[PDB]
Parts: structure tokens; C-alpha cells; sequence
């Protein structure tokens, strides 16, 4: 039981910690090499949903989240942007825990309507890619025309716009996209008060922490990090994969079409740029017309992000005093454990007909009670 | 010395262990740990007789469903608990708990018990419930459910402040006769 | 403490045997005082359902049942009839285990049709009780005529039959009863081959065992014992409570009416009497017209019970030789138990700022390596 | 005239049917045949008044629990039985029986009834209880249970010797009156 | 030394542990014990290369639903097992197992595996299945399910006789490349 | 003319986007902005032949897995990338990437592509990997994985110094031919 004893101890510790000290399990998860923390994420998050179902424990989770994020910042963050490039597992857990805690219907109770609107439009086909549109045109419409495609099949980007027809589909798509996108953006911007306190609070801790370590960081830079958490990390994935993050219930039938993907995906691209204050250009020049929209959307996003941090400390948010001024007790904890059986040497098993495993028969008298 | 067996069942994290510890030590558990099972004992005398009040705590998590029924034999009264500030726990009272105890102990009387009543006026929990378009369960709603589910009656309390805490067990004791 | 451990240890033993040695747990259950074995019946049976899902294991359970039943007989049975009045717990387990084992749909796939017929007849109202019928007659149907019950509201049997009207309802009920009963009876008698092997085998063991100890017992006495197991104990309860023994799916709505209960119950009474060769009389004289049917039905039951025991030994029934002529091994066993935490004070923990917890690193490496 | 509904319940094989037969027909049933449900009628004088006592015999086995209540509606007095030479049966008085009839008939009086007392004074039987380390229940042990369970008063008898038999139903009617 | 991770999942008691143990040691488990978790290692060379075949046994019982997935990361091929003489296990292949592994490992291939094929001609199991109006699952039916569930293919064996046992892992290896 | 579909995939922040920009526009993107999906067009000569290489840039973060396959249909060659100064990224090549593309595109060739090589020969960075006990991946370490995962051939570069950049897409086109 060399390799076997390890595995046993692993599960033993794991299920011991899960039941009795998930906060500490979480902490151990944070300091593990990042690739390895992946296998524990779901199972710990699941347990935290139950653990943090009352404000005193949710308070502790918030403090755990806080000290770990700060621990991460002043220890692995050297030039800002590190809290983003580094992919801290604390942020990954903060993001997940807030998706399906128990206010549950938060992202679906906020993006489902408008997402259901984009998925349902059986005609919508946004496509900001010329070459793709080009190839999709007569290169695919000359089907009910014959001559196959007397044109130069597979062309570049600059010349796909030679054909005004192709420059038109793009024109429309750009119109469609901006319409659909504004619907999404308004659902989000108008519903800041629907975001989870906990998520808002970490965004605050996040910002106040980077800023404490990097005073030379501007409101603009800070809010781009805060936006990374709230938008690109938290809700953007739900917009692109509503079927994966359960935004729209998937009744046994069919999954999202490539068209529906390309649609939702295009909205995310547009909004990412807006939140990250990045105008279209160089190779993305054909979408430059939106640069005006992007700059207004950013200004809205910016305001949003800044307000997200506007929130009290957990000590205040939950009147933690109803807890801290109490006379507590810590009675001994009983937990469910995994056990191994020693295993009798073959030498004694070969002769169990003569020897014979020991057995407590006066046990049925003990068993005959339990709970009196 | 006659004994009275009282078993507490209800959704996980609703306050079953807290109310029991708070009532028997007058202290508040310092932390939360989902229970597997446990049972304490306390002596009382509502009738000049020294009765032993056996208090049995059970697991609320479904993960522990198979084990839970082991605490049900010879039970005199059940305390079906739910959090007045947690709607879901209130619904499981009829969707899970009452059905379970009536399956194992059809003849045994039980009380519907609201817990965590001190959070009804807590700002954050009220706001949290509103963001979900919900509100704390009202005594009237629970008292109705009690009648429908044929509970001896409804009672609520706060393990934290102990408001109503003793009355809960006084009734339990009364119903155990 | 030294008290909660003796208990905690009795619980750990229960969990261990449940997963590692249910056969032995079952045996311990058989020797406990009877009132005390009731709290383990369901949970052990539930485990045995999975444990005996394969023939080799079901074989061992059969041998367990056998030796325990013979143990019971030659040890607590002094005048026959004792295997019945003694309510042996082995028989209780034998009966339950055969109700919801793995062939599940056995009683419901045999009684449901005719029971569903007696339940569905919204007009069927059998009642073999004169005073109850009498009091139900004008003593109740006059709620739509007025003049109240100008008659002796509450009379005796003999005089309840004074009113030819009441004597008639009874007459019909006896007709209805005999009709529904025959339907039930035929389902049972024509389907002997659908009974579970294990149940038939224990009936065989049971019979051959009582006969071995009481050679002076007659075929008739022996078969009444066997009929007690197969009929009164095994299926009669499912006829009387199809809602309780899952013979009929109970869709959220309403439970059996008192009339449906009294109907099913009446069938059970007639069939009990037949199976036990007991004619109606003395106080049950008003049902004596059924004594001819009862005696024919008994003859059918008697033939049924005798054939029930007509079955091979388990060694032959399952070619157990396929498991004896074989090279076996016993790998290590892992199981789920309970454990209480000591709760000791940590000297170093308060000083993690100065000493860097070597525990967090070990525990993280350990957890981190889970799997491969 | 005057009818009294008296329902006899209790562990199977304790002798419920035999006491009802040797009482109403002064005959002791040879063999054992568990019952499903039966009825007996006997008019007896109490306080110089003619009363018709309705005797409802029921099934003791647990597998017939859904059926038993069918005999409970409008019962005057319940006769909870147990065999004095069978502790098991005695334990169930406060374990199952008293709890069941109390659920279905809250304000209904009942008496505790010991049976087979003629076997209590029998060696071959006592030696059987010894080989399992058990002792025949005693009038004192019982009477205590009666008062504890809030019975009307313990009584006992023998269906075989009819000893104390008659007095049982007399106390029964008195209780129903 | 390149490694191949093969994980076996399927209903409790269908034969997962026995086929693994029989394949790696040519012995047969003497008794049945539901497994919690277990993993062995064996070396093979279908390509002149010394590969390490990591075999992971998992718990079939639902109680371990939360613990089982911890064996899933880095899996190269799954073996979804069902007993050919147990229709209910066959149905759970599509109601539970394939869904579960494809939720945790969408890209990982898996083979459908029928077990206990030696019982297809065992008298008592055929009779047992007939009383329930059932018959052993036929290769044709299983092969269909594999096509519908998009399994690499269907294979069956007997851990008892070893008929087909090696081919099961030969294909697993083949599919894990 | 002639178009080649080359899809770039791999852990987020490894520099997938940067290599695509400083190559097609010989400019190194200042700030970091994770991508959703992009497209690049560059015609280059290979064997004295003009080819139009279609560059599909994708999302690295796991939360965008449902979306990434949208770029996989009809791809000529895949570019699995990773940071040579981030073991984490390297581990995921044989852990996630290679396995994903092999599910969607079984018979499609791919190359292994190291990146940010300019940081490997950097102290301030190596001292960071040291404070976590890690060492920058090496050409040998990589090339081994390349052959193990049945790649076409390892290659590396730097988006900042453009070193080896050009050679990457050359081998790529060569692989698609
Ligand atoms: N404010 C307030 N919080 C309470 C009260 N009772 C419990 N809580 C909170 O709820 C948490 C969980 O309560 P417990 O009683 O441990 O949960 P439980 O009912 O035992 O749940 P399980 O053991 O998993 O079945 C406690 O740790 C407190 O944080 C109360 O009366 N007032
Ligand atoms: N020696 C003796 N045996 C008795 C006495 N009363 C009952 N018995 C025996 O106990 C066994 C069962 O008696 P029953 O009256 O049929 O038992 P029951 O209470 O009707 O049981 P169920 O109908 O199954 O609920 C038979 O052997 C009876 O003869 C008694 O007073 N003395
Ligand atoms: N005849 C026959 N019996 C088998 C075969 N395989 C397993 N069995 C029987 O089925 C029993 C249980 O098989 P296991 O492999 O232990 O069950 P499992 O799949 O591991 O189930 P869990 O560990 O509880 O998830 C074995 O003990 C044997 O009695 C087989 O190939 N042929
Ligand atoms: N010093 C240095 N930094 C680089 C180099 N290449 C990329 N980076 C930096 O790595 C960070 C992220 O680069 P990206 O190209 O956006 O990473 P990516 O693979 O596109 O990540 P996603 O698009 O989110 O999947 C930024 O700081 C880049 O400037 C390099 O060669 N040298
Ligand atoms: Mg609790
Ligand atoms: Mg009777
Ligand atoms: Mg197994
Ligand atoms: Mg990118």
C-alpha cells in the first residue's frame, strides 16, 4: 500500500475538510499549483453553496476571499495587469461561486430575456467577417444559378469588399449587431443593483488593493481590471454560452446553431472592446463605423464598474455584531469518514477454517439500542 | 424517570443544531458544521415529575438521507424546522420533511417550527430576499401550512436571542402527552 | 468522554458491517430481542437488495435464511405452530426481501390488475356486517327522505336481519364478494410459476424442517404453516394495502376510501379463512352460504402451497459449481464510517507568520496529486 | 337498547381472538389462525342495565396497519392486549398500540390487558424465558405502565382457564360509561 | 513511459471490479464489497512501446455520486458497463452514465461494455428474467445503443470465464490513442 | 489562388493574439485584452507559390469552450501554443488542447508552438518561477511532448522580438500541404 496509502489519505483529508472546514480546504485550493486546483473547484464550490447559506458563514467566505486576493496581489502582482494575466484561482472561485450561489437566478434572471431574443430570431445571421460573407454569397448562392462559381473562390479581406453586394451584407450585419448589442448592454447597465453583494465587494477589495500597491494607477486602469472581473470573467461567458452556463433552459432537442453562436459571439466581441476601451482598427477597420458606439458604451461601462465598488464592508452589510457579541460553544464534531481494513496475512486466511476471524457477537445487544 | 423523545428534522443550515445547543447550554455554536447525528438529554418538570427530555439532532443535507431514519424510533414528538427567512426551506416542509416523518412515524405528532426569526428585521436578508422577489415567511402562512399538514400547531423562535426558544420545547413537551 | 465512544464505536461497527458484511449484520439482527430488530429491518434489507443482486450473493443469503430458520425451529419451537406465533424475525426478513428484491414487479405484476378492478368500481360496496348495513339502510339512506330514522337507530345482528331489505344488501354483498374474490384467487393460483425462487425455497426449508422435528404433524398442518408464509404473510397484506405495498401507483390525489378498504379487506378475510380451512359460523353464521366456496378454495390453496415447496436446492438451482471451481482472491476493503474529532490546540498555528505552516504544504501537495 | 363499541388491538398471537371466543362462547380455540377482522356481539348487565357490547377483533401483525383503523371510528373503549409470558408483546403496548389508538382516537379511554396468565405459572414456559434471559411480566410492572400511559386501569386474564376473563369486559363497559 | 488512463463506470453490482481484477490478476473476487474507489496499473505493448495502463475502479452506487467524479480528470478512455442479464443497468447507461461522463469529459471517448455474458445461458437467470417478462440484452440491441450514444463501439465479456475479457481492454487501448 | 485554414488555440494569456499581430502587422500590442474570436488574412510564398493563410484567433479561458469549436470546421492545420515561461500553460497542451482538437478534427495535423521565449532569458522572471519552484520550459522538454502527442514538429518564438516568428507559419503551411 505504497501508492495506495497516498490515495487513501487524500480522499480521507478531502472529505474530512469538506465537512468540517471548507474555508481551510478553499485556502489549500488557492495555494496549489493552478492546473491542479481545477479538479477540486466544483466539489468545493458545491459545498460552499450550502456552507455560505447563512450570513455569518458567508461573511467568513468573504473574508477568506479577501485575504486571499490581497495575499495574491502583494506577492505575485508586480506590474498591475498581473491580477489578470496570472489567472488567480481565488478570482476563478469568486466568479463561480457567484454564478450559482443561492440567489441563483441572477445571470439568467438578467440575460435570459435578451439572449432568448437573439436565439429565437430564426433569421438573424450577424457575420462581421468579409471573406466568410463573401464565400457565403454567390460562392454559396450560385447554387441555384449554375456556373458553380466563375468568380475567384477564396479571396482576401481587402478584395472581398470589391463586391458591393458583399459590402452590403456586412453593412446590415453591422446594423443588426449594434441593435442586438444595445439590448444586452441595457439589460446589464440598468441592473447593477441585481448583482450579488459578494461579487461587488470583491470587485471593491480588488480595486482598493491594486491601488494600494500601485498608487500610480489611474481610475481608468483600475476600472479596466474591475471590468475584467465583472464583465469578461463573470457575465460575458454567459452571453456567449447561455446553454453552458444555464441562462436558457435546454429542453431535450438541439444545441445552439453555428449562426446563433456567431451571433452571441459577435455581441461579446463588441462589448469586450467597449469595456476594454478598444476601438476597431487594423484588420478590423471594416467595423470602424462602430467606434463611436464603442466609445459611448465604454463610458457607460466605466460608470457601471465604478459604481459596482460602491458598497459597504461585510461587517456593516450584515450586522455582524449580532454574532460577535455572543457567548459561543464548540462541541466536538462528528463527521463521516473513509476507512481501510488492515487485511489479515494470507498465512492466517489459508487456515481460517481452524483459526477463524474474531467476531463480537455480544454486539447485537449493543446494536439492539442506539438512541435511547 | 419517564422519558420524552424529541427529534428535530429540517433542511440543512436552517438552525436545527443552533436551537438545540442554544436551548441546552444557553450558548450559541461558534461555527457551522453540517451535522450527521447527535442527541442530548435534559431534565424538566412541567408536571411535578422529573422527565428526561431526549433531544435528537439530525442531518439536514440530503447526502445523509439514508442514515437519518435511524433516529426515528420511539419518537414522541417531531420538530419540523424551516427558516422564516429562507422560502425554499419552507416549501420542503411539505415536499420532503412532513412526508418523510409521516412515512416512518405515521402516528407521531409533530410541530411546525420557524427558526431564525431575529433575521426578519435584518436589513441585508430583507434586501437579499427582495432581489429574488421574496419575503420572510409570515406566521399566518406557516400557521396555515400547519393546519393543512395537520401539525399540532406552529411555533417560531430565534436561537440567537432565544426569543420564543423555551416556548418551543414547552409545547413540544405538551404535545408529547 | 467514555460514553459517546462506546456508542460511536457501536455505530462505526454498524456502518462497517452494512458495507462489508451484511450477511453477518443480518444474523446479528436475528438474535436481537424482536422489538429491537425493527429499527434495522429496512436499512439492512435495502442493502441486501443490492448485495444479493447477483446469484452467488443471493445464494449466501439463502443459506443464511435457511440456517437461521432451522436455528429458530430447533431451539424455540416446541409444539409446531410456534414458528407462527413466535413471529420469527428471519421470516419477517424473508418476506420483506422477497417483496422488493430485483424482480420487483412480482406482487404488483400479479395483483394490480384485479385489485385495480376492485378499486375502480365506484359502486362496489361490500359489507358483511349486518348491524353496519342495517344502520346504513334507512338508518342513513333516509337522509334524502326525512322523517329521520323512525327505527331503532342501533340494533343487533340477529334483529338487523329482521328487515328483509337489510338481509338483501348483505345477500348482494355476498355475491359481489365471491365474485371479486374469485378474480383475485385465480390470479394467484394460476401464477405459481411467477413466485420468487428464494421465497419458494424457504417455504420448502420451512416445511421440511417442521416435519423433521414434528414427524407427527400432518400434510394438512404443515401446509397451513407454509400457507401462513406464502399467503397471510407475503401477499394478503398487498391485497389489503396495495397503496402501502406499492401494488398500485399512487398519483398525487387521494388515498383508498373506507369503502375500498372494506372491499379489499373483505376479500382478504374470505381468502384467509379458505387458506386456513376455516368455515364461517358462530357470529359469522350469516356468511355460511360461502362455506361451500371456502372449502373448494381451500382445496385450491392446499394444492398451490404444496407445489410451492416443489423446488431444487440453491446449489442446483444456480449451477453454483461455476463459482467453486474457480481461482479467487480477496482485495483490500475501503468503507464509509463515522468519526469524532479530538479537537486539540495548535501551538504553531498562531505563529504561521513566523513559522510557515508545513501542514498547509503537505496537505496541498497531497490533495494536489489526487488521481495520477 | 344500549351498545358499547369495544375494539381489541395488540401484537399478533397474544391471544386477542381466544379471549373473545372463550368469553362469548365459553370455548377455547384449539389451533391458531391469525385474523383479518371479526365482530362479536354480547349483551351484558352493568349496574342493573342491559348493554350490548360490540367486540371488534383486529389483526396484530404490522403488515395490516392500513386496515386496522377501519375498525376505529366511533369506538367507546379500547382493549390494548399483551401476553404476560411475552415481554416483547408488553414492550409494544407503549411502543405501537397506545400510540396508534391515541392518534386515531385522542379522547378515547382504553384499558391495559394482560393475557395468557395461566402460562405465567408454568415451568416449561418459564424455562423458555430463562434460556433467553427473560421474566414473565408482573401485575406491578404492568399497572405502572397503565398509569404512565394514562390508561384506565390494568387487568389480566386467561382464555384457557377463563380466570379473570369476565371482569375484563365489565371494567371495559364501566370505562365506556 | 507513456501512460493510458482507463476509467470504469456503471451501476452497482454489474461486474466492474470483477472484470478489472480478473483481467489484471486472473483471480476472481471471492466476495462482493461495493467499492468506494480503487486504481491499479498494468503494462502492455501493442505498439512495441511499454505503456502503463492505469485502471480506475469507481463506485456504482448513487451514494458515491459526489466522490466518483474525482477519478475523471485526465481520462483517456471510459468503459461504460452494464450487465447483459440486468436490463435496468442497461437503461441506466443512457439515463445516467453516458450523460455523467460526457458532462465531466465531453471529449473523452468511451466504449459500451456488456458484462456477465456467461449468465446468458444460465437457467436460473433466464427463468428469473422471464418471470419479469424480460430477456438478456442482445449484442444487437447494445450495439444500437452504442451507435446512438456515439460510443466507440460495443464489446462484451465475462470476468468469470474471461471470454472476451482481453479484447475489451485491447479495444480500450486502441480507442485511447 | 490558394487558402490554408490555420487555427490558433491554447491557454489564455500565453500570447496567441500577440504572435498573430506582430507577425501580420509587425507591431506588438501594448496592453492585454482577452479575445472572443478574430480573423487574420496573410498571403505568403511557399515553394515559390502564393498562398493565403487564414488565421483564426480563439479564446483560451475554459469558460469559452462551447464557442471555440465554431472555428474548427474544415481546418488545415492547428497551432497549439504555450508560454515557455509558464509551465502551467505547457501542461495544458497534452491536458486540454491536443485532446480537444483531436475530438473535433481527428485527422488534422498540428504543430506545438512555444512563445514568449524572450522572457526565458530574463532574470526578474526566472526569479519569479523560482519563488514558486519552477523552471522555464526547454526546447528539449517541448520537442519530446511534440513527438509524444504525435505533433508535426515543435517550434518556438517571441512576439516581442519577432524571433523565429516567421518560421512558425512556414512550417504550418508546409504541414497543411
Ligand atoms: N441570525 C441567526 N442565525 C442563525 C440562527 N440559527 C442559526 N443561524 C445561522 O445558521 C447557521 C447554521 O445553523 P445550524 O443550526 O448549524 O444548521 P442546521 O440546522 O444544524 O443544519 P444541518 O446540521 O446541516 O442539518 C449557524 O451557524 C448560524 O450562522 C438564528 O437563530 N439567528
Ligand atoms: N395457554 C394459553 N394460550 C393462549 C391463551 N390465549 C391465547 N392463547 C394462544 O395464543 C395463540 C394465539 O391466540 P389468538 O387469540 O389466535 O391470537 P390473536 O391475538 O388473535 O393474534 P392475531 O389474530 O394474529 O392478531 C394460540 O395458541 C392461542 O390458543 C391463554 O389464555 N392461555
Ligand atoms: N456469473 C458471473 N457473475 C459475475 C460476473 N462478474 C461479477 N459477477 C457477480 O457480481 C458480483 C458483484 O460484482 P462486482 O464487480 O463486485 O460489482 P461492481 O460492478 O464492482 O459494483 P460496485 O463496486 O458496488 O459499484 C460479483 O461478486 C459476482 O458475484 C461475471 O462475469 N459472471
Ligand atoms: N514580455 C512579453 N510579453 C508578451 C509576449 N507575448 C505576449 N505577451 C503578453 O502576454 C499578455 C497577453 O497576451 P495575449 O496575446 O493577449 O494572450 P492570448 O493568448 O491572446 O490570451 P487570450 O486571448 O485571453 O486567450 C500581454 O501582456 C502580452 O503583452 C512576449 O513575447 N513578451
Ligand atoms: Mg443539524
Ligand atoms: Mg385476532
Ligand atoms: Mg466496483
Ligand atoms: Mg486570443
Amino acid at each position: 500500500s505504497k501508492e495506495r496509502r497516498k490515495t487513501l489519505e487524500t480522499y480521507q483529508q478531502l472529505f474530512y475538510l469538506l465537512q468540517t472546514n471548507p474555508l481551510y480546504l478553499a485556502k489549500l485550493i488557492f495555494q496549489m499549483p493552478q492546473n491542479k486546483s481545477t479538479k477540486f473547484m466544483d466539489t468545493v464550490i458545491f459545498t460552499l453553496y450550502n456552507y455560505a447559506s447563512n450570513q455569518r458563514e458567508e461573511y467568513l467566505l468573504l473574508k477568506l476571499f479577501k485575504t486571499a486576493l490581497e495575499e495574491e496581489i502583494k506577492s505575485k502582482v508586480d506590474q498591475v495587469q498581473d491580477i489578470v494575466t496570472g489567472n488567480p484561482t481565488v478570482i476563478k472561485m469568486v466568479v463561480s461561486f457567484n454564478r450559482g450561489a443561492r440567489g441563483q437566478n441572477t445571470l439568467r434572471q438578467l440575460l435570459a430575456p435578451v439572449v432568448k431574443e437573439i436565439i429565437d430570431d430564426k433569421s438573424l445571421i450577424i457575420n462581421t467577417n468579409p471573406v466568410e460573407v463573401y464565400k457565403a454569397w454567390v460562392n454559396q448562392l450560385e447554387t441555384q444559378t449554375g456556373e458553380a462559381s466563375k468568380l475567384p473562390y477564396d479571396v482576401t479581406t481587402e478584395q472581398a469588399l470589391t463586391y458591393p453586394e458583399v459590402k452590403n451584407k456586412l453593412e446590415a450585419s453591422i446594423e443588426n449587431l449594434r441593435r442586438v448589442t444595445d439590448k444586452v448592454l441595457n439589460s446589464i447597465i440598468s441592473s447593477l443593483d441585481l448583482l450579488p453583494y459578494g461579487l461587488r465587494y470583491i470587485a471593491k477589495v480588488l480595486k482598493n488593493s491594486i491601488h494600494e500597491k500601485f498608487p500610480d494607477a489611474t481610475e481608468d486602469e483600475l476600472l479596466k481590471i474591475v471590468g475584467n472581473l465583472l464583465y469578461y470573467r463573470y457575465m460575458n461567458p454567459a452571453i456567449v454560452a447561455p446553454d453552458g452556463f444555464d441562462i436558457i433552459d435546454m429542453t431535450a432537442g438541439g444545441q445552439i446553431n453555428s449562426d446563433q453562436r456567431r451571433n452571441l459571439g459577435s455581441v461579446a466581441k463588441v462589448l469586450q472592446h467597449a469595456a476594454s476601451n478598444k476601438l476597431f482598427e487594423g484588420e478590423n477597420e471594416h467595423l470602424s463605423s462602430m467606434n463611436n458606439y464603442l466609445s459611448e458604451t465604454y463610458q457607460e461601462f466605466r460608470k457601471y464598474f465604478k459604481e459596482a465598488c460602491n458598497v459597504p464592508e461585510p461587517e456593516e452589510k450584515f450586522n455582524m455584531d449580532k454574532y460577535t457579541d455572543l457567548v459561543t460553544v464548540s462541541k466536538p464534531v462528528i463527521y463521516i469518514s473513509i476507512e481501510e481494513i488492515i487485511s489479515t496475512h494470507s498465512l492466517l486466511l489459508e487456515h481460517q477454517d481452524a483459526i477463524a476471524p474474531e467476531k463480537n457477537d455480544l454486539l447485537s445487544e449493543l446494536l439492539g439500542s442506539l438512541g435511547e | 424517570m419517564q422519558t420524552i423523545k424529541c427529534v428535530v428534522v429540517g433542511d440543512g443550515a436552517v438552525g436545527k443544531t443552533c436551537l438545540l445547543i442554544s436551548y441546552t447550554t444557553n450558548k450559541f455554536p461558534s461555527e457551522y458544521v453540517p451535522t450527521v447525528f447527535d442527541n442530548y438529554a435534559v431534565t424538566v418538570m412541567i408536571g411535578g415529575e422529573p422527565y428526561t427530555l431526549g433531544l435528537f439532532d439530525t442531518a439536514g443535507l440530503e447526502d445523509y438521507d439514508r442514515l437519518r431514519p435511524l433516529s426515528y424510533p420511539q419518537t414522541d414528538v417531531f420538530l419540523v424546522c424551516f427558516s422564516v427567512v429562507s422560502p425554499s426551506s419552507f416549501e420542503n416542509v411539505k415536499e420532503k420533511w412532513v412526508p418523510e416523518i409521516t412515512h416512518h412515524c405515521p402516528k407521531t405528532p409533530f410541530l411546525l417550527v420557524g427558526t431564525q426569526i431575529d433575521l426578519r428585521d435584518d436589513p441585508s436578508t430583507i434586501e437579499k430576499l427582495a432581489k429574488n422577489k421574496q419575503k420572510p415567511i409570515t406566521p399566518e402562512t406557516a400557521e396555515k401550512l400547519a393546519r393543512d399538514l395537520k401539525a399540532v400547531k406552529y411555533v417560531e423562535c430565534s436561537a440567537l436571542t432565544q426569543k420564543g426558544l423555551k416556548n418551543v420545547f414547552d409545547e413540544a413537551i405538551l404535545a408529547a402527552l
